[PDB]
Formats: structure tokens, C-alpha cells, sequence
């Protein structure tokens, strides 16, 4: 005779379900009458799977995106170079140590790293180190787009580093002999200091 | 491949009257090659023939225009 | 002294996307299709893909 | 409660106002301190 | 009698009308366009700014170290702050406690404007997670010592601060090794969300619904409500607390997917990282 | 049976409604 009744407005029952679908559980809201509880019984199953399946698939989708995917902007009185080719934490090191030595004059020359992989945790704390001397930029040498962005036709010059222990010498060399030919397909002015096994 | 496209026309039911066309991508390739050789520019000229493109105009005179 | 640009040349490439590489003096563009580029139009350049036509 | 009173419209105006004026303030006083730094650096390294 | 608008008020309109002179400066630019070697000042000042707040020096270790401190002093006043009514009266001449919060309020706001200044692109510095912190934080204390009422407000923002910590730590070159970079990361994130979320409770669930006149409210203290988000977090569940505002159970439900989340993919991996070693 | 080089195939239809009266 509807003496079941319980007074749930709307957003109590979303809330409710957000409670319950989360498995959470509070007990300061839940239903009361049969056709309530057996359809809890029911969504426990279905809304349960698919919150479980469904909220992390979404947070990752919404949350990737580029990281590193702005544009260099030139400033005036100072000059930049690009390096690209091998990028490893050991030889971005060993080149930041040997190009920013205080050996050398009062130098402000920027440093531009353009990779197509995106940095680990020790790559990015070593260019927090070198905040206001390396910037780092993702992106493919063969793409057009990525060689704008750095700025290239601005850059002093640019360096290719090669992977000296590769399995086979041959496939880094034509792979540095193709970033080679990109950087002169889109700057051919611009000058290339690279490794050759 | 030719080689590989000379099979088919030992099938029985592979018959060229009815249709059946073999389009072999490495012969009609060369082919266009050596046109190209006979006269330069020809290969671009069949190919854009085979395709089917829209009429557009662009505002500034250049190349990509004409 | 006559430089090779001159010379009638034709290349076969399997990637679309290299033919930017071929000619150094126009404006390239990863999303300018084949057909579109000045290597292509030039009968320099010819790939199998646009006989999928 | 004896800090309620009516409020003026200094006091709108300030309420308004503060957070604004102390970041334009902050600014304008790092501004300061690094040019003052700056020229100082300069005028160190220049007189040598 | 009830006076929390104005501090809200106060930084809201400081964050919108930054927003709001950077989009100006940048539709001038755009109108102006449309319609018609030695670095500068400005390049050695943001230069200067860049290498002080990365502590590439060492005035900039000392600030560096200086934000460390005073961001855990400012957690620690608002936990002390939060026992107190939310809305009462102050004297700033008899307290120590709010001379302490000013003294890091104002250093908090030159090391804002140190990061202003070094900052590459305005626009998006002035929507970090830190910018939003200092406009909701500094603006509310500042306006607080004149109108001799404090408001416990958005101070549980200052958890948020605790973000950065593992950011300072790669700038003393202190974290170099990837999975201990990787567990301050998880720690300082995990820690720092569970304790805003629950300063957020707190403060909904103490003030009640303003919509109906504050008689929504529950008398719920800050240790409950970080206890209360424990349960809920870990999907236990327990209903001897729980938040029974409108603006409770909002939160609760945005909550729960996010933090839910972050406990489910981050306990495991702090506590694996943790426990393995020679 | 021709062949025609034209933009659309509306256009090369009137090659087959051509009419020598209406053209003369
Ligand atoms: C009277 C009371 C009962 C009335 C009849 C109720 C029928 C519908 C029951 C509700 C559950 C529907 C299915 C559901 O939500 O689960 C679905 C099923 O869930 C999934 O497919 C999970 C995917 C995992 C990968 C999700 O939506
Ligand atoms: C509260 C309101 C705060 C608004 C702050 C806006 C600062 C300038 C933003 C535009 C910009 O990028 O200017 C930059 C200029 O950056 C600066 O150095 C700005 C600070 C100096 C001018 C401050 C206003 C007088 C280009
Ligand atoms: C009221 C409070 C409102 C708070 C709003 C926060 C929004 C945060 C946001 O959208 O920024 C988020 C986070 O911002 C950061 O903290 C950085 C996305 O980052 P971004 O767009 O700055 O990423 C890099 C820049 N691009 C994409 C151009 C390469
Ligand atoms: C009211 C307060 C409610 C609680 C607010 C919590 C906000 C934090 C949050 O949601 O964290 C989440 C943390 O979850 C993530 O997605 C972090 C990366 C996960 C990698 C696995 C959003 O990221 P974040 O703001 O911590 O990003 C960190 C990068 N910086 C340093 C630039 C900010
Ligand atoms: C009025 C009430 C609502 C007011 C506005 C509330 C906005 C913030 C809602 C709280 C959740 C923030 C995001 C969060 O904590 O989840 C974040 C998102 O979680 C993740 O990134 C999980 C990573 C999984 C791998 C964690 O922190
Ligand atoms: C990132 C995704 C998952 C966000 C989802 C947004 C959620 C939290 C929003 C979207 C639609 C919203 C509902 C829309 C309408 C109603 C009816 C109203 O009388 C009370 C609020 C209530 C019940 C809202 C509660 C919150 C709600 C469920
Ligand atoms: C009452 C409260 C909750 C309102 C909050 C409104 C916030 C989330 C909105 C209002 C205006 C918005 C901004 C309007 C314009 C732009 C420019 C765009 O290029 C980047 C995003 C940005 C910078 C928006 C960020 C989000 C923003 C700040
Ligand atoms: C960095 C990000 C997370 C900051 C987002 C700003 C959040 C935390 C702010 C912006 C608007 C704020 C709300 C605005 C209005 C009120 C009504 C008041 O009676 C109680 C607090 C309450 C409910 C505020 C709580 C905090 C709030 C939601
Ligand atoms: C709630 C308690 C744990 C808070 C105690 C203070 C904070 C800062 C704690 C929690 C996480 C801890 C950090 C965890 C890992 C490392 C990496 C190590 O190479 C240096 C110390 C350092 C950086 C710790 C410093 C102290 C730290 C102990
Ligand atoms: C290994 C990691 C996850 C340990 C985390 C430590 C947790 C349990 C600690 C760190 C900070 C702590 C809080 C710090 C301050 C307050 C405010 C005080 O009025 C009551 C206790 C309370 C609410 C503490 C509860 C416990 C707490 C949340
Ligand atoms: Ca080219
Ligand atoms: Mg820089």
C-alpha cells in the first residue's frame, strides 16, 4: 500500500548510487523497500565492473597529452643551438658539463634539446638543474613542424649525437645520415656538426 | 609482382574477357617510368588522370594554382 | 659548370612523406598531400600509392 | 562579534582592492631588487 | 554579522582580474597587429629571477630552503588555526601565531612574484597550481589584520604547497635517482591531496549550507575529517562520520572517483617502493 | 564510344545531346 516510501530527493539518490557504485559504502543513505534493493542488487554487479573498468580508462584519456609540445621562443641578444640525434641522460650530461664549463668565457648561448622520446625522471631533474641554460622540446627531427618550433632557422647551429654502442653501426649511421638530410631539407644554411661511426 | 602475377592466369576461372584484371603494380610502375623516360612529366600527368579531384582556386598567383 | 638540379631525374619512393626530401627548393609540408608537392608535379617522384586510384 | 561595524566605502574599496595592490606592490619590488642587482653585477664586472 | 565574502571576494577578484588584464594585454596585441647584441633589462631581471628560484646559487639554495620551511610552518598554523571557531575576532597585537602567519604570507607573496618574473609565459603561470594557492591564501590573511575578524576560508589550500616539495628537492640536487624522485612525487602528492580534501571537508561541513542559513552544520574537527577521508579513500567505509552538507556530498562525490583513484594506483606503488632494497 | 579529358561528368554529357540543327 506505498507505506514503503522513503523521501530521497534526486540528488541524494545520485549520491546514494555514487556511493555505492565506488564501493565505498556509508550507510547514512541506502534503500529501504524491495524493488530498491533488488535493483541495488543488480547495479551492484553492473555498476560496480563498470565503474572499476570505466573511471580509470577515462582519468588516463583525459590526463595524457604532450608534455613538452611548445614552441621555443628566440630572445633578442642572445643565440640558441639544437641538439638532437641520441639523447640519453649520460650524454646530455657529459655535454652539458662540457659545453657549460667555467673555463669558458661569460658564454650565453641557450641549449634546445628536440627528441621524439619523451625524458625520464633523471633527465628531467638534470635540466631543472640547467633551468635558465637547456630547454628540452618532443618531436621528430624528420618532421617539419618539430624543426619550426625549435626555431631552427634562428639557431646558431646544430648538434646530432650518435649511439656509439649500436648493434649494427650501419642502421645508426643511415638513421643519423636521414636526420642529417632533414635538418638540410628544411634549413639548408643552418650547420651540422654530427658523429659518424 | 609479375612473377607472382602470372599464376593467376593459369586459374581456370581467370578469364581477362569476363574482367578479371590483375593490376600489377610493379609492371604498370615501371611502365610509368619509362614514359617518363620518353617524355618527363607524363607519370604525373596519367596518374592525376586516374584520380578524382575537385575543382579549387586559390586567391594568391602561384604555381599551385595553375 | 653545369650543377645536377638539371638533370632529368625520377625516383621511386615507397613513404609519400619522404618526397619532401627530394627537392630543396620548395616549402614543405607533412600534410600537403603527394600529388600537391612541386617533386611529384614535376615528374621527379612517382610512388605506388597514387595508383591505388 | 565586537569587531562588526558598518562598512565604508574605504573599506569596500580596500576589500576590493588589497589583493590586487599588494601583488602589483610585490612586483614592482622584485622589479626593483633585480635591476638594482643587475646594474650592480654590471657595474662590478665592468670595472675590472 | 557574517563577513566570509569578503575574504572570499578579495582573491577571487585578484585571480579574475589577473586573468583578466593578461587576456587585455593579449587582445591588444592581437587588435594592434591586425590593424597595424645585447640582452635586455627585462631579459637579465627574468634571467636573475630564473637562476634565484632554481638555486642555481646560493641565495637561491637559502630561498629555496626558506619555501620549504615556511610552507610546512604555514601547514602546521592552519593546523593549529583550524581548533579555533571558524568565524571570530583577532587582535594581531596580542597573538604571535597570526604575526608568524604574515611574516610567511609576505614572503610568500615575494617569492610569487620572484616566480612571476622568472616565469616564461604569464598566462599559464597564473593558472598553476601555486599561483591559485598564493591568490587564495595571501589576499584573505592581508584583508583579515584590518578588518580585526578572521575566517578560517581557503587556508587548507596551503597543503597544496606541499606539491612542490619534491620539486625543491631536485633543485638541491638532493633526488637524483629515479625511484626516489618517483616516491617523494607519489608521497608529496598523495599527502598533500588527502589533507586539502580534508581541510575542504572540514571547512563545508563546520560552516554548513549557505543557502540555508547555516543550520546545516556539523560539528566535525579537523583530525575526524582527515579520518573520515582515510575511510572513504580506501573504500572502506564506515558511516560513523560522514559529510551531510549539499556541498559535503558534492565534494564526496567528486572524491571519490579522484581519490579513489589516486589511493588505488598510488598505496601499492609507495609501498613497494618503500620496502624493496638491498 | 569517346574518351574525354573534363572535370565532371555533367560537362562531357553534352557531347551526346550535341545537336547539329540547335548548333548551326
Ligand atoms: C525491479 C528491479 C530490477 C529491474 C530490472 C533491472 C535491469 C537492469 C539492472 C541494472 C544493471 C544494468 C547493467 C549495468 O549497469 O551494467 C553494465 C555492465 O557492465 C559492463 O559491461 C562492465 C564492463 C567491464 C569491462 C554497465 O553499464
Ligand atoms: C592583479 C592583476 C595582476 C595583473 C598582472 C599582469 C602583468 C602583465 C601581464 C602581461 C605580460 O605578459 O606582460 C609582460 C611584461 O611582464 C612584466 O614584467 C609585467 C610586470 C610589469 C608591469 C606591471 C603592470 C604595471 C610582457
Ligand atoms: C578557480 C580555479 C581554477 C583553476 C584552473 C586550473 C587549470 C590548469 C590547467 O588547465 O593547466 C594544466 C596544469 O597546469 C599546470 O600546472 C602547468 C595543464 O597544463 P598546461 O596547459 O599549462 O600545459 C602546458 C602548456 N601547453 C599545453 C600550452 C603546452
Ligand atoms: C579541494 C581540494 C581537492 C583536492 C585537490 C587535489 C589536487 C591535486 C590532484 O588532483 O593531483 C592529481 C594527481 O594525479 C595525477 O594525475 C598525477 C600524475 C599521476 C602519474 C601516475 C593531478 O595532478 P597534480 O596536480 O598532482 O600534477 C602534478 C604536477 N604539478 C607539480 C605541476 C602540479
Ligand atoms: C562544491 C564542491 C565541488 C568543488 C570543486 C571540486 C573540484 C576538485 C574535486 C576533487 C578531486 C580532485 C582530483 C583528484 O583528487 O583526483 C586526482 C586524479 O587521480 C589520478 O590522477 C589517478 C591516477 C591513476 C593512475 C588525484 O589527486
Ligand atoms: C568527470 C565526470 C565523471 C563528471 C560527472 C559530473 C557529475 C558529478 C554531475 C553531472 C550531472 C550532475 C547532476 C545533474 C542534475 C542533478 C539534479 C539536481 O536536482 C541535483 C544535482 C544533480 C543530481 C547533479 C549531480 C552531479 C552530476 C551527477
Ligand atoms: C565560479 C567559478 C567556479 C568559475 C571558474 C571559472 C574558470 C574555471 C574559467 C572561467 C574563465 C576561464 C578561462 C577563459 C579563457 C581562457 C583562455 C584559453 O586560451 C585557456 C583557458 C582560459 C585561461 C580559461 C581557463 C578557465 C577559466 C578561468
Ligand atoms: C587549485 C584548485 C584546487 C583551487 C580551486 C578553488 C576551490 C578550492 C574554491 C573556489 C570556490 C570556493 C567556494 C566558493 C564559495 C563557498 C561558500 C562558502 O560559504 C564556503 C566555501 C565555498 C564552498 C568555497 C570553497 C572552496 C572553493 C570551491
Ligand atoms: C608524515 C611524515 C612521514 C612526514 C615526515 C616529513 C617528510 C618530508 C618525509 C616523508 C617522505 C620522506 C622522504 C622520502 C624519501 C627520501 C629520499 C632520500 O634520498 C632522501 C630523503 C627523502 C627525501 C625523505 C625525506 C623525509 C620525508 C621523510
Ligand atoms: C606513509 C604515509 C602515507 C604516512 C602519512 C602520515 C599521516 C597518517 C599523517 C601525516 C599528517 C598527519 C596530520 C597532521 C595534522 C593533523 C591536525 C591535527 O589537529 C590532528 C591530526 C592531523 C589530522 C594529522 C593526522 C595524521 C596525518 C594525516
Ligand atoms: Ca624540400
Ligand atoms: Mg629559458
Amino acid at each position: 500500500n506505498f507505506q514503503n516510501n522513503q523521501a530521497l530527493t534526486y540528488w541524494e539518490c545520485v549520491y546514494l548510487l555514487m556511493v555505492t557504485m565506488s564501493t565505498v559504502g556509508y550507510g547514512d543513505v541506502y534503500a529501504k523497500t524491495t524493488l530498491g534493493r533488488l535493483f541495488m542488487v543488480f547495479f551492484i554487479l553492473g555498476g560496480l565492473a563498470m565503474f572499476a573498468s570505466y573511471v580509470p580508462e577515462i582519468i588516463e584519456l583525459i590526463g595524457n597529452r604532450k608534455k613538452y609540445g611548445g614552441s621555443y621562443s628566440a630572445v633578442s641578444g642572445r643565440k640558441h643551438i639544437v641538439v638532437c640525434g641520441h639523447i640519453t641522460l649520460e650524454s646530455v650530461s657529459n655535454f652539458l658539463k662540457d659545453f657549460l664549463h667555467k673555463d669558458r668565457d661569460d658564454v650565453n648561448v641557450e641549449i634546445v634539446f628536440l627528441h621524439n622520446i619523451s625524458p625520464n625522471l633523471e633527465l628531467e631533474a638534470l635540466f631543472k638543474r640547467h633551468f635558465t641554460q637547456v630547454e628540452f622540446y618532443q618531436g621528430s627531427v624528420l618532421n617539419p613542424h618539430d624543426l619550426a618550433r625549435v626555431k631552427i632557422e634562428s639557431a646558431d647551429a646544430c648538434l646530432i649525437l650518435a649511439n656509439k654502442y649500436c648493434a649494427d653501426p650501419d642502421a645508426e649511421d643511415a638513421s643519423n645520415i636521414m636526420r642529417v638530410i632533414s635538418i638540410k631539407n628544411y634549413h639548408p644554411k643552418i650547420r651540422i656538426i654530427t658523429q659518424m661511426l | 609482382q609479375y612473377h607472382n602475377k602470372a599464376h593467376l592466369l593459369n586459374i581456370p576461372s581467370w578469364n581477362w574477357k569476363e574482367g578479371d584484371d590483375a593490376i600489377c603494380l610493379a609492371e604498370l610502375k615501371l611502365g610509368f617510368i619509362a614514359q617518363s623516360c620518353l617524355a618527363q612529366g607524363l607519370s604525373t600527368m596519367l596518374a592525376n588522370l586516374f584520380s578524382m579531384r575537385s575543382f579549387i582556386k586559390i586567391e594568391e598567383d602561384t604555381w599551385q594554382k595553375y | 659548370i653545369t650543377t645536377g638540379v638539371n638533370i632529368p631525374i625520377i625516383t621511386e619512393l615507397v613513404n609519400d612523406t619522404n618526397v619532401q626530401f627530394l627537392d630543396q627548393d620548395d616549402d614543405d609540408d607533412p600534410d600537403t598531400e603527394l600529388y600537391l608537392t612541386q617533386p611529384f608535379a614535376c615528374g621527379t617522384a612517382f610512388a605506388v600509392s597514387v595508383l591505388d586510384s | 562579534r565586537h569587531c562588526a561595524r558598518p562598512l565604508s566605502p574605504r573599506d569596500l574599496a580596500m576589500i576590493y582592492l588589497l589583493g590586487p595592490a599588494s601583488f602589483l606592490a610585490s612586483l614592482v619590488a622584485c622589479l626593483a631588487l633585480g635591476s638594482a642587482l643587475t646594474a650592480c653585477r654590471a657595474r662590478r664586472r665592468r670595472r675590472q | 554579522q557574517r563577513m566570509w565574502w569578503a575574504f572570499l571576494a578579495s582573491s577571487m577578484v585578484t585571480f579574475f582580474g589577473g586573468l583578466f588584464i593578461i587576456l587585455l594585454w593579449r587582445t591588444l596585441k592581437y587588435l594592434w597587429t591586425v590593424c597595424c647584441a645585447e640582452v635586455g633589462w627585462m631579459t637579465s631581471v627574468k634571467d636573475w629571477a630564473g637562476v634565484m628560484i632554481s638555486a642555481q646559487t646560493l641565495t637561491g639554495r637559502v630561498l629555496v630552503v626558506l619555501v620549504f620551511a615556511l610552507s610546512i610552518g604555514a601547514l602546521v598554523i592552519y593546523f593549529i588555526d583550524s581548533s579555533n571557531p571558524i568565524e571570530s575576532c583577532q587582535n594581531f597585537y596580542k597573538d604571535f601565531t597570526l604575526q608568524i602567519d604574515m611574516a610567511f604570507n609576505v614572503f610568500f607573496l615575494l617569492y610569487f612574484g620572484l616566480r612571476f618574473i622568472a616565469a616564461n609565459d604569464k598566462l599559464w603561470f597564473w593558472l598553476e597550481v601555486n599561483s591559485v594557492v598564493d591568490f587564495f591564501t595571501v589576499p584573505p590573511v592581508f584583508v583579515s589584520v584590518y578588518l580585526n575578524r578572521s575566517w578560517l576560508g581557503l587556508r587548507f589550500l596551503r597543503a597544496l604547497r606541499l606539491i612542490q616539495f619534491s620539486e625543491i628537492l631536485q633543485f638541491l640536487n638532493i633526488l637524483k635517482t629515479s625511484n626516489s624522485i618517483k616516491l617523494v612525487n607519489l608521497l608529496s602528492i598523495f599527502i598533500s591531496t588527502w589533507l586539502t580534501a580534508a581541510g575542504f571537508i572540514h571547512l563545508v561541513e563546520n560552516s554548513g549550507d549557505p543557502w540555508e542559513n547555516f543550520q546545516n552544520n556539523q560539528a566535525l574537527t579537523y583530525w575526524e575529517c582527515v579520518y573520515l577521508l582515510m575511510v572513504t579513500m580506501s573504500t572502506v567505509g564506515y558511516g560513523d562520520v560522514y559529510a551531510k552538507t549539499t556541498l559535503g556530498r558534492l565534494f564526496m562525490v567528486f572524491f571519490i572517483l579522484g581519490g579513489l583513484a589516486m589511493f588505488a594506483s598510488y598505496v601499492p606503488e609507495i609501498i613497494e617502493l618503500i620496502g624493496n632494497r638491498k | 564510344l569517346g574518351f574525354f579529358i573534363a572535370s565532371d561528368a555533367k560537362e562531357v554529357k553534352r557531347a551526346f545531346f550535341y545537336c547539329k540543327a540547335c548548333h548551326d
